[PDB]
């Protein structure tokens, strides 16, 4: 079981796929991937769905 | 009137087009493989700006 940005459940809008040729339609919630914010010499996870 | 003569009849053989034909066109070949492996690579290699 995985969370987004390692946060509370969320129903996010479907968003449209951005333009391409050749291609067919897509549709996406997430633009961007998360990762942790920095602490200094220590390994952090950072989820993105 | 009767003739002396002996009758033979010829008719040229006229012309005639041949028109091309093909059984199976390439781009069906080409089709003909069930997954074309170069389609599948541009349609893959777009997930990011996608
Ligand atoms: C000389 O040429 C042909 C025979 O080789 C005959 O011409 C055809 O005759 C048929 C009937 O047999 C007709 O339906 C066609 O219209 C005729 N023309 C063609 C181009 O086929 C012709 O009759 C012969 N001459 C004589 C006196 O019989």
């Amino acid at each position: 079981t995985a969370f987004h940005r390692d946060d509370h459940e969320t129903d996010m809008e479907l968003k449209p796929a951005n333009a391409a040729t050749r291609t067919s339609r897509g549709w996406h919630t997430t633009d961007l991937k998360y990762n942790p914010s920095r602490v200094e010499a220590f390994h952090r996870y950072g989820t993105t769905v | 009137t009767v003739s002396t003569f002996i009758d033979l009849n010829i008719t040229m053989l006229e012309d005639h087009e041949f028109v091309p034909l093909e059984v199976y066109t390439r781009h069906e070949i080409k089709d003909s493989g069930l997954l074309d492996y170069t389609e599948v690579q541009r349609r893959n290699q777009l997930h990011d700006l996608r």
